RNA sequence: CCUUCUCAAACAUUCUGUUUGGUAGUGAGUGAUACUCUUUGGAGUUAACUUGAAAUUGCCUUAAA
């Protein structure tokens, strides 16, 4: 109502000021008097994870606005870095809706749900002025819950991330942790072991799950911006491929979801281009 | 009621277009023809406007470059003249808040001299590339029933192998690899793209929002500057900090 | 911008020179009432712009004819808000225009003589005669139709 | 009595006959309208002239717009007497040169020099200037 | 070239002449007109080329000027971005020592504010003797300080290079006017035949210095520009023929 | 109720010089010779003084509603 004044009298420098001298609601109280702590928390936060990939994905439109996907996809990268670092993926599973995931994070494990990168698609039956009150309490929840996680690491939060490296792909590559082995088995899985995953296959999903079972990528995806000395295993799935290093191994990123579930490193005689598969299946 | 202020002004803002636009196509005439002898300047220049700002000059000598062009409403009270409004269509920008890619070259540039004024132009990043196609990016696609000319999302990978076989293009990801390489096809893989409808980084009519539209506007004439000045430099801009905004 | 322009002269005027001096002429409109017509009479005001409204009305009754025997160009601009505006005021009752910059000095005559044209020709006229012999609608279907069916059969 | 025809003058640069057409057309559909221009150089001499259809939508036109602030201009509108009417004032376009000779000989011309020099130095003997060569 | 003997003979005969038993000051004000085929064609010039001269006609002019009532003033045009760095007594400073003075240093805004309006444009302009102009706002001044300007050749702006490489330096300023002030000498060329030269008056410097002057800007001006023949007058006066050539003439036919 | 072409090379080192190109404008009125052309059809230049931006018929759209 004072800044109407401010404007329809204009008289502009005076809502300039107005703009800046301001304080905006925070929800901090009401996140730490609802769950009263952090196994309470890290029961419901499952529920936040969802949501936050969904919002990260889709466009900016009016009712949304940019600001509030590039919230999303800052807290879901600082998620992923952590997960990445620590080492917690024990169930993948691939669908048609996306990728499920599963991680074991201090006592209870977290189900999530991370979308595929495809442009699509607002309905306009559904209610976002619901939807993004329930964004912005889920962010500021998850806030509270990385800010726990990082220090009892015990990393420094929030993490600062690299511009140059942020150019080449913008994703979980980008993002660097630092200071003030691993529960095994699926952590160091991959160890001495060292990727470079082609241009086709979705670098969105596979370097997250080669450095979460840690093990070295270089994707093809990163060149365009502008070594294969070390580089053991190649990830392709193209129908046919040419010419091809003796060396070198070739397989279906299928290879990788199966090795994970079971957690044994299954042969790779098995699978590769251009060949039928061993189905999939779910570890539920 | 039309009032004689906005009628006056009309005439005399395109008329100021209407002498620019000359200026323009008389000076790359005799560029173009090599029979040099007297012009204003010898080559063209790129102006790099970036965050008191900073303010480089190159001269380009091509040397293929990516550019992403973008209307830009403006200026304020002018008809589009119909060398410039030519040039739009053929590059598909017609209507606001919509983005393409182009490829700069010596032939093209005298192209960006016209449309100056009514785009804002400059080199993008891979982030931004990927951010672009797979969040927008809409195929006209026909096959199995139905009228026919239906816009669809980038889902399938099918559809380009099937639309792309013969170039031998295949998915999303060797689309933003062939954008961005600046290799063979592009033309054919950037009018297959269909041009990406950007939301304005304000919408509002609120008086929080009204604010933001007062504070664009600055910072909007502060970057985007009208020469008229025959060798004008070609203004370009951080994307990457606009596309923040506009995707 | 008043508390800003205070802590500026401090930082210059103390360390080198000047009474203030440094600081260049201020250019403003002249919104109080007496200070108005204390400028008025001198006589200094180029132009005065008069709300037409203003619940005393005894108020500003006098300035038109004040101004005429002075001869400031004066006018009667609608809205006594409108002027508030202009000057950071709710209300402002009267505003008057003394001085100009050389850029601008061609434009405010132009106007003056705008005004002279538009509002000093046809108002010769307007100081005389009286406002509010109109009646009320069913009053004037009352008037004119026993007048108008009188006269016709 | 006043005619439909009407005299504006003190018109802005960019006040052309396709911009008062369209202007003046929205009070009442207008039979012709003409601006006085240069020769010499084609631009506009701040005058016009319009002919409505109508007369009383010629002096509402004139009564609403008379000392109407434009620009760094007031337009002024007159309605003329009876007749008068738009006469001439012929649409210029700006005029380009064009270097239109020269058909006579070298060895004739040469000797309009070799005269018209001899010209010149009887006529500075005439003021009277004494002078060789 | 021309013999001096016959500029001496005509130039010292138009004393002769402009004696006898504004108008006083328009009457006595000499011109020299040179002839041509055509000058630069299918385009007007509003530039000046600034010939090259012994003595100046500005250093005489401002010593006749106190007596007059014209009043002699000098104008420096400059950039948005040059008027924060220079100042009225860097100017001082060093133009006294070879003796010149600058009246007003003005901003390209200020044409597009405070002398817009054209009786202000024409009140402020038709004041001053030698406008100069930095060389990037020279080519902006026709639709700001306007055509009443450019139809004398005094009040016509004359270009000046502010710049040494790359951005402002003072001394290629200060350094440089000295050369356009003393040393050279302003003229337009228009379209057709004919190109008059304001060369000087006749209270102004000597008959002795005017014919030195008039030799080194025919020896100029034959080798540019491809002439017919050469005029000198006082402003009343029939013409004196003291130039006169054949050889241009046979080149006309043979374009055509 | 718009806001005006606010630098470009090449040579050489003088603490920036020298050379070449880049500038369409308010309209109206006054007057005193000269020069170049064509054949009366007067076309192009030219020593300047008056003037309140003055005046009467030279024949694209969220910058919305």
């Amino acid at each position: 109502r004072k800044l109407t004044r401010a404007l329809g009298r204009g008289e502009v420098s005076s809502a300039k000021r107005l703009e800046e001298n301001r304080d905006s609601y925070t929800l901090d109280h009401i996140i730490k008097e609802r769950y009263p702590s952090f196994p309470d928390a890290i029961r419901d936060i499952d529920d936040a994870l969802n949501m936050l990939f969904l919002f990260s994905n889709l466009p900016s439109t009016n009712q949304v606005s940019s600001k509030i996907i590039n919230d999303a996809q800052k807290i879901c990268n600082q998620w992923l870095a952590y997960v990445a670092k620590e080492r917690l993926v024990r169930k993948v599973f691939v669908s048609i809706k996306g990728v499920y995931y599963q991680a074991n994070i201090k006592g209870e494990e977290v189900r999530w749900l991370v979308p595929f990168k495809f442009p699509e698609n607002i309905p306009s039956d559904v209610d976002f002025r619901i939807m993004l009150t329930f964004l912005e309490f889920y962010s500021t929840l998850l806030h509270f819950v990385l800010y726990k996680l990082y220090t009892d690491s015990g990393l420094i939060y929030p993490p600062k991330l690299d511009l140059k490296k942020d150019k080449i792909i913008s994703g979980l590559s980008s993002y660097i942790l630092e200071s003030r082995k691993y529960d095994s088995p699926v952590a160091s899985l991959f160890s001495a072991f060292v990727f470079y995953v082609s241009r086709e296959v979705p670098i969105d999903i596979l370097e997250f799950l080669i450095l979460s079972c840690g093990g070295n990528v270089i994707s093809e995806a990163a060149m365009d911006q502008i070594d294969m000395s070390k580089v053991t295993h190649q990830i392709v799935d193209r129908p046919v491929l040419k010419n091809k290093v003796a060396g070198r191994t070739y397989i279906q990123p299928q290879w990788i979801f199966d090795c994970i579930n079971k957690g044994e490193l299954v042969p790779a005689n098995k699978y590769l281009p251009g060949e039928a598969l061993p189905p999939h299946l779910s570890p539920w | 009621f039309v009032r004689a202020e906005s009628i006056v002004a009309k005439t005399l803002a395109t008329s100021r277009e209407k002498e620019r636009i000359k200026r323009v196509s008389i000076l790359e005439d005799k560029k173009a023809k090599n029979e040099t002898q007297h012009i204003a300047s010898g080559k063209d220049f790129i102006l790099k406007i970036t965050e008191g700002l900073i303010r480089e000059k190159t001269t380009y000598d091509g040397k293929p470059a990516l550019l992403f062009i973008v209307r830009v409403r403006g200026p304020l009270a002018v008809n589009i003249p119909n060398k410039a409004f030519k040039i739009l269509s053929l590059l598909r920008l017609v209507e606001t808040n919509t983005g393409v890619f182009v490829k700069l070259t010596k032939n093209v540039y005298p192209l960006l001299k016209v449309i100056a004024p009514y785009v804002v132009i400059g080199k993008p990043s891979l982030s931004s590339i990927r951010s672009l196609i797979q969040k927008r990016g809409r195929i006209i696609y026909k096959g199995e029933n139905e009228a026919e000319p239906h816009e669809i999302v980038l889902n399938d990978n099918n559809i380009v192998e099937e639309q792309l076989g013969d170039h031998g293009i295949i998915c999303v990801e060797d689309i933003i690899h062939e954008i961005a390489t600046m290799g063979e096809s592009f033309s054919v893989c950037n009018f297959f793209l269909q041009p990406f409808k950007l939301n304005r980084e304000v919408s509002g009519f609120g008086s929080l929002n009204r604010l933001r539209k007062i504070k664009q506007r600055e910072a909007e004439s502060r970057t985007r500057q009208f020469s008229n000045a025959a060798t004008a430099p070609v203004i370009e801009v951080d994307i990457d900090s606009l596309l923040a905004k506009l995707n | 911008e008043k508390k800003e322009r205070l802590t500026k002269e401090a930082a210059a005027v103390a360390e080198g020179k000047s009474k203030q001096d440094a600081s260049p002429k201020p250019y403003a409109v002249k919104y109080g009432l007496n200070h108005v017509v204390a400028l008025i009479e001198n006589k200094k005001a180029k132009l005065v712009l008069i709300a037409n409204d203003v619940d005393p009305i005894e108020l500003v009754v006098f300035l038109p004819a004040l101004c005429k025997k002075m001869g400031v160009p004066y006018a009667i601009v609608k809205g006594k808000a409108r002027l508030g505006t202009l000057v950071n005021q709710k209300t402002s009752a009267v505003a008057a225009l003394t001085e100009v910059r050389a850029e601008d000095e061609a434009a405010l005559a132009k106007l003056v003589s705008t005004i002279d044209a538009n509002f000093a020709d046809k108002y010769d006229e307007v100081k005389k005669h009286w406002g509010g012999g109109i009646l009320g609608n069913k009053a004037q279907a009352k008037m004119d139709k026993r007048a108008k069916n009188s006269d016709s059969a | 009595e006043y005619s439909g025809i009407i005299y504006v003058s003190r018109l802005p640069h960019g006040f052309h006959e396709k911009e008062l057409s369209k202007y003046f057309a929205q009070f009442g559909d207008l039979k012709e309208v003409r601006l006085a221009r240069n020769k010499k150089t084609g631009n506009s001499r701040h005058y016009g002239f319009l002919e409505f259809v109508n007369k009383e939508d010629a002096m509402i036109a004139q009564e609403s717009m008379n000392n109407y602030l434009l620009m760094g201009h007031l337009l002024q509108v007159r309605v003329l007497p009876k007749g008068a009417k738009i006469e001439k004032l012929y649409k210029y376009k700006k005029r380009v040169l064009v270097e239109k000779g020269i058909t006579k000989p070298v060895k004739q011309l040469k000797d309009n020099m070799k005269q018209k020099h001899e010209e010149r130095i009887k006529k500075l003997a005439k003021s009277g200037i004494e002078f060789k060569w | 070239a021309i013999p001096r003997e016959r500029v001496i003979k005509a130039v010292n005969e138009l004393i002769k002449f402009t004696s006898k038993p504004e108008e006083e000051l328009k009457k006595d004000l000499q011109l020299i007109v040179v002839n041509n085929k055509s000058f630069t064609g299918t385009s007007k010039s509003f530039k000046l080329k600034l010939l090259n001269v012994k003595h100046s006609f500005y250093k005489p002019w401002k010593e006749a000027s106190a007596t007059a009532v014209k009043d002699f003033k000098v104008l420096l045009i400059l950039k948005d971005s040059d008027i924060k760095k220079v100042s009225e007594d860097d100017l001082f400073d060093q133009l006294d020592s070879e003796g010149i003075k600058v009246d007003e240093i003005i901003c390209g805004k200020d044409l597009k504010t405070v002398y817009k309006a054209y009786e202000a444009r024409n009140a402020f302009i038709s004041q001053f003797s030698l406008i100069l102009a930095d060389d990037s706002i020279v080519t902006s001044l026709p639709k700001l300080m306007g055509g009443k300007a450019y139809n004398k050749v005094e009040t016509t702006p004359i270009s000046i290079r502010t710049h040494a490489n790359k951005e402002f330096s003072l001394t290629t300023l200060t350094n440089n006017i000295k050369k356009v002030y003393m040393n050279q000498l302003p003229v337009k060329l228009p379209r057709g035949t004919t190109l008059n030269v304001h060369l000087g008056n006749l209270e102004w410097l000597r008959p002795e210095e005017f014919v030195d002057n008039v030799e080194l800007i025919s020896e100029q001006l034959i080798k540019a520009y491809q002439i017919r023949s050469i005029f000198i007058k006082t402003n009343r006066s029939p013409v004196l023929p003291l130039y006169y050539n054949q050889d241009v003439l046979d080149e006309l036919e043979a374009k055509k």
